[PDB]
């Protein structure tokens, strides 16, 4: 089967989908696509907001269908980034990001290189292959941004 | 010959739309 | 011919009464076109009402993250005077 | 003069259609219109939608900052408490 | 005098003015009080599109009467 | 007598819009 | 002059206004006649956001006009309330507010009655007809709630 997804830019994405699917694996087809996580993202149908649990075909969705996209400003889990000057940033994360993903999303926000970051956690310095969950970073933690020399 | 009612313009016999806003004569 | 003029007058008839129609028809979708454009008025007006909520969106953030660093602080300050006292 | 009458009567036959035509092309293109129109109502929606998100995720992050409200008053205290008992001495 | 403009929309506008004024200076009235421009304007009176050079006086337009705007 | 232009459909001499879809033979 | 001021659910306001008004000035007749904050309200008139410091004239506001009224969900200043859970609510309040209206604010939150609200700051009990700005309370200043028993 074959749906489309409208976004409030335009934007339509078509998936390729079959009604047994959970709205679940709908959202991971959309990050696959377009780099939004599930929990970013709110899918509608008809009037009426799609809940993860629930199939396809529990929302009578079938070929051609138009679902809607609406897009969250934040998302589950968030942590925070502080530098020696005092600014706090915070960034929206999974807990799967690595820490080049995260160094990435610093340069986003504030510019300066991944090359040129360190980020310190729990007295430790990080490194670039590892994962958030593999240095048990969760919820609000607190990473430390230092620039090199 | 006839005239229309909206306008209330009169049109020629031969006028199948008003002349004027362009309306059929039965409208 | 007397009956090939029936022929005319009846489907002049016919034609005069479907442009009747079709005027009728189009001055209704006159009427929802002007309605609908109404209606996207209102749209200028979300878009102004969503960037607002942005905003404050992202001024509530910047509270949270003011308010984080000040409990932060404290809590070094404890840290501070536990080890302290707990030597 | 049936000559002039079925003449007559003939010319105004071809008038008659040829507004009909213009009157329906005419509708063909406000149909167009409408049609367009529609989908531009079709991002309204989703504008309602969004905006609805918008304040679910202020809310959120109002919860998120009172939370740490809460727990910076209670450091606040434990430390005040702290420095009572550590001038117990 | 008075007289009265009927538009298709049901909206019936009334109008102080002179028999000698032309027709020019109606429809200016009829654009200064609810904004349509005059090039838009036709005014239909008697079954006769009325002359922009001319006066209501030359079609005899007297007092109470009224007349039919048709925007084009 | 005429075929209509767009639904391709035959209709009588008597006719004005087409017997199907209804649009002017003009159209 | 006369203006109208619409919202997006459908309430219309109609102020008394003239040319050399400014915007700073309406959305203060909107607070007197509908009580929202100036700082929480955004006015909008063709597409166009009005800025405070600029006049109805230099917007072009004529007679019988229609603006648009968009609401923030939060305004400059909030203050937190320590609730009888130890739960912490926040308030969205102006330096001018009154400590009754504050109460009346709390009760729109917790449903307890101003009357038998009590608020300490700082130590000291705030009295109904003060101002915030005669406490000397600002951004993010803490408010403890206290109940008392008279009436119902
Ligand atoms: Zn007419
Ligand atoms: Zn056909």
């Amino acid at each position: 089967m074959q749906i489309f997804v409208k976004t409030l830019t335009g934007k339509t994405i078509t998936l390729e989908v079959e009604p047994s699917d959970t709205i679940e694996n709908v959202k991971a087809k959309i990050q696959d696509k377009e780099g939004i996580p599930p929990d970013q993202q709110r899918l509608i149908f008809a009037g009426k907001q799609l809940e993860d649990g629930r199939t396809l075909s529990d929302y009578n969705i079938q070929k051609e269908s138009t679902l809607h996209l609406v897009l969250r400003l934040r998302g589950g889990m968030q942590i925070f980034v502080k530098t020696l000057t005092g600014k706090t940033i915070t960034l929206e994360v999974e807990p799967s990001d690595t820490i080049e993903n995260v160094k990435a999303k610093i340069q986003d926000k504030e510019g300066i290189p991944p090359d040129q970051q360190r980020l310190i956690f729990a007295g430790k310095q990080l490194e670039d292959g590892r994962t958030l969950s593999d240095y048990n970073i969760q919820k609000e933690s607190t990473l430390h941004l230092v620039l090199r020399l | 010959r006839w005239a229309c009612q909206s306008c209330t313009f009169e049109n020629e016999a031969a006028a199948v739309l008003c002349s004027i806003c362009e309306r059929p004569r039965l409208a | 011919d007397r009956a090939v003029l029936k022929e005319l007058s009846e489907k002049l008839e016919l034609a005069e009464k479907a442009l009747a129609s079709k005027q009728l028809q189009m001055d209704e979708m006159k009427q929802t076109i002007a309605k609908q454009e109404e209606d996207l008025e209102t749209m200028t007006i979300l878009r102004a009402q969503m960037e607002v909520y942005c905003s404050d969106f992202h001024a509530e953030r910047a509270a949270r993250e003011k308010i984080h660093e000040e409990k932060e602080q404290l809590a070094l300050q404890l840290a501070v005077l536990l080890k302290e006292n707990d030597a």
